[PDB]
């Protein structure tokens, strides 16, 4: 008979991305739990043992009435358990199986929670990257429950993810081409097929052949049924864009007009009720609670002191154009370019920091880590270059900053010495 | 302080026996395969072996001793820091420069083309206000094509919560 | 009263803006390229960065753009070599840096602006040692503004200018209509004096030349020639957005500073019942005011 900390474990609730998740009552009691259980055998050849660290310092932080909770974590000598909410409503997938599809009064509502609970998560610099029905739950009201992280990454700044994750669907494209991604960008796509398959019963990319599948999801073509109004038809069409710059973002979904009709404002934060119903960021730094709260949203609801506009009374100190030698105003451009061979720009590069008394390691064969020593100062210079290609016949050498005088003028009069001594 | 005794062999019945049991046989629990029983043993190494449908076996991949007569059972050692989810992560991740080089390519992001000084931001705020950036274009060097031998770099850095894209112009 | 307890409170990261843009000199750069880049970036005013010793040497501002111009001026015919060739190193020699951390208070900047009387301060993070924003007084009263509802109103705002004898009323350096650009210039190193309202004849003010109209000087490249009256050089933008700006002495104090953060400006001229000038109250006036 099997007990775990006054929690008896019963049949199995499924297996998810990573260790099986199971069903647990109280012995006493009967208050039910969902015990995932993860083998310490399996964390260790997977060299994963970083990444549970990681889910489990983010997860037993977070506080979502839209995501599944995390009670407490048991830990045993050959595995771990964690103990976690239970819901009894079972997969959204199952209630869109069930039903023939969603009635956009409910489909909206279920839409928001989930939109709300991935909004939570990209707060947090959390990326959960295996968004869809089988793992957004559901409780005894109706309300989602997104749970299942596992393929869920972190987003540093200035740093890409590589891993093509998630299902063959509900994928973005620029995941099923193993191409480098943003991270957010790839939640909301995977939103917007979520948000499909809520109306329409059925998938927007669906096929038997999966290369075909691929082409479909790349292509981004989708038949629109006529039972979906104009109003969420545009949604679609602009969560489900091909190109991540044109996709939407969510909070550009936020101020769609099909989203902000019966919204309750206890879900986001610039919303009337989410001052005075959630505790914010205000909580680890701390009548002194409201009063740090209140200085917050008078620097908030400044949007033009502390960000600027977009294309009135032009601003007094506005500079006027620099007149002929008006002249057309100069582009920036992404680090620096070349044309010739790969091997020849890193054969380049190499003999210029001989020149210049660079010391540095070898991540791959395109990503160097280097470092120099300010011989001013004695702190130590370093930043990370990385090779990419662009159109057809084009590359481009980037530049990364890594973390007495100044580091960010170190990390420019660095790259100015090296790119000076090239070419 | 829980441990876990799982069976991932075949088998209509496994029991267990070891020095807690006094070498008696405590039933197990099946699921669908697996027959596990969770016991609570103190620190330190404890002597175990199985016992399916008839025969005295062991689990192969666990660690052995033999008791100088031929008896082989299995050995596990419940330390101290196997309590501790990070203890037993720390134990499980140290278990898991400088270089001249040698040299023994991925697509461009079309995210660091978003060049941020080229953007125009209407002309109603301050000229030194900016569109907030994307944390993926964060720490990344852009120039600007050198005039009459002075070069311009930039980049955008950040500072707790706010950012800050400085311009350099520096003559070479 | 409790303007001030305020401002201890605040730090200078709450000025700081969530992006912003910060151009940076180094001292062995051109000045004449320098001052081109103020105008290309639309930025006021560049930190300067000595590479040699690896530590911010100062602040290059219009002010300094001003003294080159006033110094090296024989005329028209001949052209400014030292403003063509000096460097922004060698013009220091021929002419201490003051900042401030961001967690330091907010009542420490209007401190800091007020006794080394600068207008412009670098916020410096003492952990990375970068450069950070460029605190002014537009930003600090602006700031306020933000909050005169939040804290309650002191029983100084709502008396007149004539009662709380704000600003300055004696000895206004003003310029003619028709006075030239380099007399103006040298108005601007001897007084030390933000702006120069510009009047008549009849000795009412038609229009106000800030030093911030001097780089336009820079932008059009007309700085060549400096004997041209201070109308010719307001003349870019007489046609448009202005403007004028002015107060009474009978109006409140609240009126004032509601005057200065909606029209963004440093100053308002001092009126008369009439155009004629009677004094000027500065915005390093008004915070001064707010703090002692
Ligand atoms: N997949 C998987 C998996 C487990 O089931 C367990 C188990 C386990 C085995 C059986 C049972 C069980 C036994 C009787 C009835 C129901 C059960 O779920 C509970 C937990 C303990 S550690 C562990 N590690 C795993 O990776
Ligand atoms: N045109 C002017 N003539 C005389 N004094 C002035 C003038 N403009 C400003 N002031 C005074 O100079 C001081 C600093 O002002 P500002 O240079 O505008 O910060 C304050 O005492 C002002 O009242
Ligand atoms: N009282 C005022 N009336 C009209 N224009 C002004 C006034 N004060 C400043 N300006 C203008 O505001 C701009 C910035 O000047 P400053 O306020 O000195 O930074 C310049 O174009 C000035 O001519």
């Amino acid at each position: 008979r099997v007990k775990i900390g006054h929690y008896v474990l019963g049949d199995t609730l499924g297996v998810g991305t990573f260790g099986k998740v199971k069903i647990g009552e109280h012995q006493l009691t009967g208050h039910k739990v969902a015990v995932k259980i993860l083998n310490r055998q399996k964390i260790r050849s997977l060299d994963v043992v970083g990444k549970i660290k990681r889910e489990i310092q983010n997860l037993k932080l977070f506080r979502h009435p839209h995501i599944i909770k995390l009670y407490q974590v048991i830990s045993t000598p050959t595995d771990f358990f964690m103990v976690m909410e239970y819901v009894s409503g079972g997969e959204l997938f199952d209630y869109i199986c069930k039903h023939g599809r969603v009635e956009e009064m409910e489909a909206r509502r279920l839409f928001q929670q989930i939109l709300s609970a991935v909004d939570y998560c990209h707060r947090h610099m959390v990326v959960h990257r295996d968004l869809k029905p089988e793992n957004v739950l559901l409780d005894a009201h109706m309300n989602a429950k997104i749970a299942d992280f596992g393929l869920s990454n972190m987003m540093s700044d200035g740093e890409f993810l590589r891993t093509s994750c998630g299902s063959p669907n509900y994928a973005a494209p620029e995941v099923i081409s193993g191409r480098l991604y943003a991270g957010p960008e790839v939640d909301i796509w995977s939103c917007g097929v979520i948000l499909y398959a809520l109306l329409c019963g059925t998938l927007p990319f669906d096929d038997e052949h999966v290369p075909t599948l691929f082409k479909k999801i790349r292509g981004g073509v989708f038949y629109i049924p006529e039972y979906l109004n104009r109003s969420v038809a545009t949604l679609l069409m602009h969560m489900l864009q091909v190109d991540p710059l044109k996709r939407a973002t969510i909070k550009d979904i936020r101020e769609h007009e099909w989203f902000k009709q019966d919204l309750p404002s206890y879900l986001f934060p610039e919303d009337p009720s989410y001052d005075a119903n959630v505790i914010d960021d205000e909580a680890v730094k701390e009548v002194a609670y409201h009063l740090i709260i209140d200085n917050r949203r008078i620097m908030n609801q400044a949007s033009e002191f502390y960000l600027a506009s977009s294309p009135l009374k032009p601003h007094p100190e506005r500079m006027p154009p620099l007149i002929a030698d008006a002249v057309k105003k100069a582009k920036w451009h992404l680090g620096i370019r070349s044309q010739s061979k790969p091997y020849d720009i890193m054969a380049e590069v190499y003999r210029a920091m001989k020149q210049l008394d660079f010391e540095w390691k070898v991540v791959n064969a395109y990503h160097l880590r280097v470092r120099r020593k300010n011989p001013v100062t004695g702190n130590y210079v370093k930043m990370s270059l990385q090779l990419y290609l662009v159109d057809n016949r084009s590359y481009l050498l980037d530049f990364k900053s890594i973390d007495l005088g100044s580091h960010t003028m170190d990390f420019f009069e660095m790259c100015a010495s090296l790119i000076t001594t090239l070419a | 302080r829980p441990t876990v005794f799982r069976w991932t062999g075949g088998g209509k019945e496994v029991y267990l026996s070891g020095s807690f049991n006094n070498w008696s046989k405590l039933p197990l629990t099946r699921s669908h395969n697996n027959f596990v029983a969770i016991l609570d043993l103190p620190e330190g190494e404890h002597q175990y072996k199985f016992f399916v449908d008839g025969q005295w076996t062991h689990d192969p991949s666990e660690p052995i001793v033999t008791s100088q007569l031929g008896t082989v059972n299995n050995i596990i050692q419940v330390k101290k820091t196997d309590f501790e989810v990070f203890d037993a992560l720390m134990v499980d991740s140290q278990k898991c420069q400088e270089p001249y080089v040698c040299k023994p390519p991925p697509i461009l992001p079309p995210h660091l083309l978003q060049v941020i000084l080229n953007k125009d931001t209407g002309i109603s705020c301050d000229p030194a206000l900016l569109p907030e950036p994307n944390h993926v274009m964060l720490n990344h060097l852009y120039a600007l094509s050198i005039k009459d031998g002075v070069m311009v770099l930039s980049a955008t850095h950040r500072y707790k919560k706010k950012y800050v894209t400085t311009l350099l112009y520096k003559p070479i | 009263s409790v303007y001030t307890s305020f401002m201890k409170s605040h730090r200078c990261y709450d000025l700081i803006p969530t992006s912003s843009k910060l151009v940076v000199f180094d001292t062995s750069l051109q000045v004449k390229k320098a001052f081109f880049a103020l105008v290309t970036n639309g930025v006021r005013a560049a930190p300067l960065w000595d590479s040699k010793k690896q530590s911010f040497v100062g602040m290059l501002t219009i002010t300094d753009f001003i003294n080159i111009l006033h110094r090296y001026y024989k005329s028209a015919l001949v052209q400014i070599y030292e403003l063509e060739e000096h460097k922004i190193e060698t013009w220091r020699e021929v002419y201490p840096l003051v900042c401030i951390s961001p967690n330091a208070s907010l009542f420490d900047a209007v401190s800091s602006l007020i006794r080394n009387k600068i207008h412009r301060l670098p916020v410096i993070d003492p952990e990375s040692g970068n450069t950070l924003y460029i605190l002014t007084h537009k930003r600090i009263l602006k700031f306020l503004k933000l909050f005169i509802t939040e804290f309650p109103k002191p029983e100084f705002m709502s008396k007149s200018l004539e009662e709380l004898q704000i600003g300055t009323y004696a000895n206004i350096a003003m310029v003619r209509t028709t006075t030239p650009v380099y007399v103006a210039l040298g108005i601007f190193v001897q007084h030390r004096v933000s702006a120069l309202p510009v009047v008549d004849e009849k000795g009412r003010v038609v229009d106000i030349y800030s030093k911030f109209d001097v780089i336009n000087l820079a932008a059009e490249k007309t700085y060549n020639n400096l004997d041209v009256s201070v109308t010719k050089a307001l003349q870019h933008r007489s046609h448009y957005f202005e403007g004028v700006l002015k107060c009474y002495l009978h109006e409140t104090l609240e009126t004032i500073i509601n005057r200065l953060v909606e029209a963004e400006v440093h100053r308002l001229v001092v009126v008369d019942e009439n155009d004629v000038v009677k004094g000027i109250v500065s915005l390093s006036d008004i915070l001064q005011a707010l703090v002692l």
